[PDB]
């Protein structure tokens, strides 16, 4: 789900670390004004990123016979804000490549861009639209961390299109490839942690 | 899954005391070339080079990382076999150098992973942290995420047992079972995080503070003589690599 | 015979920590077992591995003398040291209903085991409580009532006393006595060695990770010598009556007083 | 002479709720071992909490020395200078990425520079006999080490009075006893001891004086010297004595005629 380390060349590495950074430095603004304003934001964030890292080196049953890790992007969705989650986002991801080593550093801020600025906009839009639109709260959850996952499997495709165009099919090419390949695997995931998040934020409410 | 075992290991061989300094460069460095470097006659020696310096330079009792080391193998696997193929307007085929382009895939990878899996193996991720000092990252989120980091530790531990509970139990029978349960090992560690970071605010604030955090480090101090060697080297193996 | 036996086990956490080297171990039928030592001596550990929590690197157990096992997890159950990590649910029932229901004990059989679970243990309704609303003890008795909820045969727990007071200590000790008295097999690991003698009667002295000695509850507790290996000291009086039966006309030893007198 | 730290009423609860610290004004006379006592729900927990300045009690006013401080704000962070906290839960003091990187906490946010402060941290570290364990991570520490160290990271400011909650919860009567000794040595250099615990036999090895109280109000607090011993005193509250001798009839730390 992750780009890996040096999967990407360092045109587009820094090419994607340049259109993450005024996403980062965004909340990271706030971040110093909530800071600036309730000292004790150091613990309640640091205690919101070390959800998101742990939530996600969990694991859940695909809706396949894969078992894949969730990806807090849904869930920390409705909870945290997103612009908070552009700096956790990253936050969290350094871990998964430190720790896990199923990140990396070199496409960390590439992948900052799908699943800390790209994943959780949209996963709100689902939401506080499904919210409008009338559904209930227990889809309008569900489509959020579904069509977020989606966000980022998309948008992580598409950086692998736009790296690594198609040797005849031009741009797209890679596209749908990239689309068909990571297509199998996580919409059992983007599925399954849908249903997750609901059974999560179903908790939530009753406690 | 979770990777205590990466984190004690980055704390306890013979080359966690030695400056965080340059085994941020030895990695950070040989990183920037296998990125860089034009592959095949690059990233080949930087690999035995990084190699050596994780299993020679600081033995590394894995030799057994690659536990660590292969859950990337199984994502480009298929990111390589992407290149192999495939399109047209033709069912159809494989493409003309697939297997170049994908081998320079894997050998620039590959390196670029030991790069991190050297500092994933040496440096623990706090002192990598407190490293942004020296560059622009302000003071304070380099405090949430040496903080973020220490929570990670004191809510792994809850899940690991909450899971363990329910497994007993019989956390596990059904499929749907384990979803399910699992839900209730993540909705249940969010107010417990929130709560602890509560109860850390009011236990620090034992000092005379509770915020800021100011602590000092028992890092050494890498002299620039390590510096010039290393950078030496690694230029070298660019040059050589650029050839 | 054994109904809960142990291989040379050998299990070591990095690289390797090697927290438990070879180390055989045995238990028999209804008993109270101590595996009685150190604390960071990942007791705990031995623990999980009796109960399929864990898989070591070189491993046999025992089931009926022998070698999927949600028959095993069946038959044993487990309570871990720290209550609020073992009770998920919003009520009492909740919680206990849960774990024969999790079993295929369809509604009114698990009306029916959570039954003797809420007596045996001796909580009493109300019931609730829930999720949480008290201290911690309450909390220990309704997670034990969990894991007996389901035919078990041999129960796994550490520090039964841990944190509690004396008075908590003294009733949970009648309440595992006294399941003791249902023919369970007990097995609890614990710093407060009171709590080996106020228990146990076979006792497995546990080392770096090795059973370097077992099976007198009283003799392990005698034998002072073997006990400072692992830096511990006998029961009180037992200590005691050992040096009060050195200078002391002594034969026998009584926790209530055995005193001699005049005159 | 006028004691080191006493403390009025106090009084406390929550709003909205049951007593949480009614007006119990326990004076503790400078070089001793109190020791509170009970087993809690009574508050010990809650007790110490306003002997910091954790706590502002509705009504209550507790006095340093001789004279009382300004909390609300400001002052506080000279009461606690002055007097320190080691709560049950070493994981509630311990962010501390290391072991030195946390002690070093104290003597920094406390008014010193680096080369002083680190000085300070080495001295706790040695105080708690844990200067191998320095620069090893918390997270990787048995429960009774990380007391130790954050003990230690109270220590490394010089506090005169060191509050304590349960300071042998969770410890074998090794680790036990090895601490016992770190702490009296604590005393024995000047350092008033303070603290809650329900293991009664734990006062009857450390304390000078003990402290009673169910309800809120102390209602007992003397001599370990009957109190430890003075069973019916012991009677109101739920407990009962260490083993010491059964009879007095004839005419803590073990010792005996025979």
């Amino acid at each position: 789900m992750h780009i890996m380390e040096g999967y990407l060349p360092v045109t587009h590495a820094i090419g994607w670390s340049l259109a993450a950074a005024p996403f980062v430095v965004a909340g990271a603004l706030k971040i110093r004004k909530i800071v600036a304003e309730r000292p004790e934001a150091r613990m309640t964030l640091a205690a919101a990123g070390a959800f998101a890292f742990v939530l996600s080196a969990l694991k859940i049953p695909s809706v396949t016979g894969s078992c894949s890790h969730p990806t807090g992007t849904g869930l920390g969705a409705v909870v945290f804000g997103p612009s908070v989650m552009a700096v956790l986002g990253v936050i969290v991801l350094l871990f998964q490549a430190l720790l896990l080593a199923h990140g990396g550093l070199t496409t960390l801020g590439a992948n900052a861009f799908s699943m800390a600025i790209v994943g959780p906009w949209v996963a709100f839009g689902v939401y506080k639209l499904a919210g409008k639109a009338g559904a209930s709260m227990a889809v309008a959850v569900f489509l959020a961390a579904f069509l977020g996952d989606l966000a980022t499997y998309v948008t992580t495709s598409l950086q692998l299109a736009l790296a690594y165009p198609d040797p005849a099919s031009g741009f797209l090419g890679a596209a749908l490839k990239f689309g068909s390949v990571f297509a199998l695997t996580q919409i059992p995931l983007a599925i399954a942690e849908g249903f997750l998040t609901v059974i999560v934020v179903d908790a939530l409410a009753g406690k | 899954m979770s990777i205590a075992s990466i984190d004690r290991v980055a704390a306890q061989g013979h080359w966690r005391s030695r400056p965080l300094a340059e085994k941020s460069l030895i990695g950070l460095g040989f990183l920037a070339l296998a990125v860089t470097v034009p592959p095949f006659p690059g990233a080949v020696l930087v690999t035995v080079a990084i190699l050596a310096f994780t299993f020679l330079g600081a033995r590394v009792p894995l030799r057994f990382w690659a536990s660590v080391a292969v859950l990337p193998l199984g994502f480009l696997t298929t990111g390589a076999a992407v290149l192999l193929i495939q399109i047209g307007p033709e069912g159809i085929g494989l493409a003309p150098d697939g297997p170049a382009k994908a081998a320079a895939l894997v050998m620039r990878a590959t390196a670029a992973t030991c790069c991190l899996l050297f500092l994933a193996t040496t440096t623990p991720a706090a002192d990598l942290l407190s490293g942004l000092r020296r560059w622009r990252v302000p003071a304070e989120l380099i405090e949430i995420a040496l903080l973020t980091y220490r929570f990670v530790f004191i809510l792994a531990e809850e899940a690991a047992a909450m899971t363990t509970a329910q497994r007993a139990r019989l956390g596990h029978a059904t499929r749907r079972r384990w979803l399910r349960s699992t839900a209730q090992v993540i909705a249940a560690l969010l107010p417990r995080a929130l709560t602890r970071a509560r109860r850390l605010e009011t236990g620090l604030g034992a000092r005379n503070w509770q915020g800021e955090m100011r602590v000092l480090s028992t890092r050494p101090p890498a002299s620039a003589r390590v510096l010039g060697l290393i950078l030496t080297l690694q230029a070298a193996i660019l040059a050589a690599g650029v050839l | 015979t054994p109904i809960l036996a142990a291989e040379a086990l050998t299990y070591a956490f990095p690289g390797g920590v090697k927290a438990l080297d070879d180390l055989s171990l045995a238990v028999p039928k209804g008993e109270s077992l101590a595996i009685l030592g150190p604390n960071g001596a990942g007791k705990s550990t031995l623990l999980l591995h009796l109960n399929g929590t864990l898989r070591p690197q070189s491993g046999r157990v025992l089931l009926g003398g022998t070698a999927d096992l949600t028959g095993w997890r069946r038959r044993v159950g487990l309570v871990l040291q720290d209550a609020d990590d073992q009770l998920f649910a919003t009520t009492v029932f909740e919680d206990v209903s849960f774990g024969p229901l999790n079993l295929g004990l369809s509604e009114a059989e698990a009306r029916a085991r959570v039954e003797e679970a809420l007596a045996a243990l001796s909580i009493s309704d109300l019931r609730d409580r829930p999720t949480h609303m008290l201290s911690g003890g309450q909390k220990r008795r309704v997670a034990i009532a969990g894991a007996v909820a389901m035919r078990p045969e041999v129960l796994l727990l550490d520090e039964p006393t841990a944190g509690l007071d004396l008075a908590g200590t003294e009733q949970l000790l009648t309440l595992l006595r006294g399941l003791r008295a249902a023919g369970m097999t007990l097995v609890f690991s614990t710093h407060d060695v009171e709590l080996a003698a106020a228990l146990a009667d076979r006792v497995a002295l546990f080392r770096t990770g090795r059973v370097l000695a077992e099976g007198a509850a009283e003799a392990v507790l005698s034998d002072r010598a073997t006990l400072a290996k692992v830096a511990l000291r006998p029961p009180l009086v037992i200590d005691l009556a050992l040096l009060a039966r050195d200078h002391g006309l002594l034969a026998p030893e009584a926790p209530l007083p055995k005193t001699r007198d005049a005159l």
